[PDB]
RNA sequence: GACCGCAGCAGGACUCCGGGGUCAGCAGCCUCUAGCGCGGGAGCGAACGCGGCUCAGGGAAGUCGGCAAGCCGGCUCCGUAACCUCGGGAAAAGGAGUGGCUCUGACGGCCCGGGUCAGAACUGGAACGGACGCGGGGAUCCCGACUGUUUACUAGAAAC
RNA sequence: GAGACCACCCGGCGCGGCGCUCCUGUACGGCGCAGAGCCCUGCGAUCGCCUGAGGGACGCGCCUGCAGAGCGCGG
């Protein structure tokens, strides 16, 4: 089950100090995946970390698209969030790739 | 003359306003405003059409200076709201020396003069070239 | 010693205690004088502030510099989804003071009104007026109860519910208000008038007329814990002062040994029930009419909706009342409008030359989407 | 309604919107917005700002 | 980074070697090498503080006092007053220019080097020391000629 | 819409799209006999067109996508 969702990180740091933007952004990615995944464990590929910090700790990209897979077993289902680089974030919305 | 609708007062006391008349004064220092009751700590304030007690600056002709003179502010840099909703402001703050009776001390009022100043004081209205 | 220079107190002690309003919405409290000789009229109506606008007006105020002259004023649109009566409450005048003498509820109470009864409708058991519906339905019980009101009641009130589905907000649960019935020749006529309005819609047009002045009641905009300088209006002290200049310096003398309630102290500013008064009703109309707010000079259909929608409010699909100036409260807040208790005698007559439907979101120059489309054309 | 245009922008000021400046040449300069006014007070040329009808005229996009 | 101050004490400790760019610079501002992430973290984004910005119109009317802040400033080129122990005053005051591109002259050695100084065009919302660095100025009066020195830790002075 | 914490007010929320409106001021790139000139088809600060463009939005309208109302606790 591979969810495909975009997240606007500009909307995430709204209300928080610019110096801690990228750390706040990473937390938002964990929290906003948890809402989609419905499972608590979220592990983000190092690629997701590099993208959020591409333009520094104060000017995180305005939007990031993440492909998240829910692979897990023995009740510890976890979501593995990767970074999908998109030229256009225009007509982009949840695009789950099937189930199980 | 008549009743003046409140306009934002842009020139506090200590303001120096230009002279718009050929009286021979160039700069007028606002000592006070006529009809002002005060509140503790509040400097007197004045706007277009209000009589202000002024003193002529050192640049002025000797006869005019060293005495308090009454004048009416005719131009105000601060924007003000007329009842119709018009917000109007002027390039400079200027005044014309006029006795409380309403006799101008000057033959001509140079430059634009505000409508409010012109209605309240009749002699300013005839003399002013334009009432924008 | 003495203050030396005379200065007034800062703030109205009448408006103390300055606490967040515990009452949920602005309450009518006192209602207009009955008169005892007028067509029976309801005296109040709830509204949700929709927005503010500009209205060009022609002034007929004799003796004023504005006579025979145009003016532009702040208007405040109060969205008015039509209310529905759900009950009638009668009140005996007792020595202790007005005390209720029983209320007769509607045979059928609407879901919005029922939603008000519960904190969570989905998880509740919907057990409201369950045995009441059976006791009524036939309606013989309702008439018997209404008859008890006719003899034992002197002040009659109508309970009414707003429907928030036809309003852009997410309240979903209804707001209930006891609107007084005034002016009828006698109490028996008053309750008869009430039965006709029962379980049927009431519109602002019936309650208030253009040209009348109404008193607007609502909870004010909340600023949270504020400093004395913002909350009570005091001076920011000299900027050469240690420990801060945003504080009243001395809060009392040696004696009285206690801080007096007069002295300004820092607390909650905002969310206060306040009643404004004598705001003239410029225009009552429905947004369903395309030409509802059109005037002869514009020559455009001009509905009440600004281009891009009211800001922090939405569709205003139904009827609306426009008041002169401002009413207490932020946009999206319930505001009880009540007939004036003391109207201003020398108010001019309202004739609106132009209304502004230019977008309030940003600065608008086009009053219709078609008008903005025409300008940008290609 | 009665309408005026910006002396700089050349867009119809709607009634009740805008600021009017009386210049020392006795010329009223009506300004639609604060931006209309600020460009004039920096004497920045009207014909080098594209949104202005003056530049629309120069491009010949709107004349 | 271990010394000395009761501490893993924004305290105090003497040397030696000292890259690049912008620059008059060993200045400020970013960087290569090399070091490295410091008595802890999360939230919320009240009052009030503490540092930092901006503010219409007026402008010291505020105050014991313009305290604090603001102005000014780099370079080139004009233009510089009273006064003077003739050295100074003086950067007096008071102005004008300054960017990018495209060129054109100057200046050596014997076709080979320097990159500074002039002079143009042309271009840009009416902009250029575009960060940074970096006097506000004048008129007087009293003391002490001056550079110096001074009560470690409330007087830096007209005192020595 | 309310707030230090609480409380208050409202609730199958929200996320991220799409229109509308608005902010700024005409996006990258491609094109030109633009361009002061210089020099070989090279160079060039810039300028005009595609473009009141593009980029952005915390206001509105909608779902077109994912979702969203605890047999959690207490009575």
């Amino acid at each position: 089950i591979v969810y495909e969702h975009t997240i606007r990180l500009n909307k995430a740091v709204r209300g928080k100090p610019s110096k801690k933007a990228a750390p706040i952004a990473i937390r938002a990615i964990r929290a906003q995946v948890e809402k989609l995944a419905k499972v608590e464990d979220v592990r983000l590929d190092p690629s997701v970390n590099v993208f959020v910090w591409s333009r520094g700790i104060r000017h995180v990209p305005r939007r990031i698209r993440l492909e998240v897979r829910l692979e897990g077993d023995d009740e510890h289902k976890f979501a593995y969030v990767i970074n999908k680089d998109v030229e256009n974030f225009k007509h982009l919305t949840t695009e789950k790739k099937g189930s199980e | 003359i008549g009743n003046k609708f409140r306009i934002s007062c842009g020139l506090p006391v200590g303001a120096v306003i230009n002279c718009a008349d050929n009286s021979g004064a160039k700069s007028l220092n606002m000592i006070a405003v006529k009809n002002w009751k005060g509140h503790l700590n509040r400097f007197p304030k004045a706007s277009v059409g209000d009589m202000v007690l002024i003193t002529v600056g050192r640049d002025g002709k000797p006869e005019l200076r060293r005495k308090v003179t009454p004048a009416v502010v005719v131009r105000q840099r601060k924007v003000w709201r007329r009842k119709d909703g018009v917000w109007i402001y002027f390039q400079d703050n200027a005044g014309v020396i006029i006795n409380p009776k309403g006799e101008l001390k000057g033959s001509s009022i140079t430059g634009p003069v505000a409508k409010e100043a012109a209605d309240r004081w009749p002699k300013i209205s005839t003399t002013a070239e334009c009432v924008h | 010693s003495h203050r030396k220079f005379s200065c007034c107190r800062k703030g109205n002690l009448g408006y103390l205690p300055r606490k967040r309003c515990t009452r949920g919405r602005g309450r009518c409290k006192t209602f207009p004088p009955d008169v005892q000789g007028a067509p029976i009229h309801l005296t109040a109506f709830l509204g949700y502030k929709a927005g503010c606008t500009h209205v060009m007006r022609f002034i007929d105020h004799r003796g004023s510099n504005l006579h025979n002259r145009q003016a532009i004023d702040q208007a405040t649109i109060i969205d008015a989804p039509p209310m529905i009566c759900t009950a009638i409450i009668g009140y005996a005048k007792t020595p202790k003071g007005l005390r209720a003498v029983t209320t007769v509820w509607a045979a059928h109470i609407a879901e919005p009104a029922m939603r008000r009864f519960y904190r969570n409708y989905f998880h509740a058991e919907k057990t409201a007026f369950s045995t009441y519906m059976k006791k009524a339905a036939d309606g013989t019980y309702i008439k018997e109860q209404l008859g008890r009101l006719k003899q034992h009641a002197d002040v009659i009130r109508i309970v009414a519910h707003t429907q928030p589905a036809l309003t852009p907000l997410k309240q979903k649960k209804a707001d209930i208000m006891e609107i007084q019935v005034n002016g009828g020749a006698n109490v028996a006529e008053k309750v008869d008038y009430a039965y006709a309005l029962m379980e049927k819609p009431i519109s602002i047009k019936d309650v208030f007329s253009v040209g009348a002045q109404i008193d607007t009641i609502s909870i004010t905009r909340g600023r949270g814990f504020e400093g004395v300088v913002t909350r009570w209006g005091v001076t920011r002290l000299p900027r050469k002062t240690r420990r801060g200049n945003r504080k009243v310096a001395c809060i009392g003398a040696w004696h009285p040994a206690n801080v007096q309630y007069t002295v300004a102290r820092a607390g909650q500013m905002g969310y206060f029930h306040r009643t404004d008064t004598n705001k003239q009703v410029f225009m009552i109309d429905t947004a369903e009419n395309p030409r509802c707010c059109t005037t002869e000079f514009d020559l455009t259909d001009k509905s009440i909706n600004p281009v891009g929608g009211f800001v922090n409010y939405g569709r205003v699909q139904g009827d609306f009342i426009m008041i002169k100036g401002t009413c207490p409260g932020p946009k999206r807040r319930p505001v009880v409008m009540r007939n004036a208790l003391l109207p201003h005698r020398n108010c001019p007559p309202v004739q609106l030359q132009w209304i502004s439907t230019a977008s309030k979101f940003g600065h608008g120059i086009f009053e219709t989407v078609e008008e903005r489309r025409q300008f940008y054309a290609k | 309604p009665r309408i005026e245009h910006c002396s700089f922008c050349s867009k119809p000021v709607y009634p009740g919107k805008g600021i009017c400046f009386v210049r020392n040449d006795s010329r009223v300069f009506r300004f639609c917005t604060s931006k209309c006014h600020r460009n004039f007070k920096m004497k920045r040329n009207p014909r080098k700002v594209r949104w202005t009808k003056t530049y629309r005229l120069l491009h010949n996009k709107d004349m």
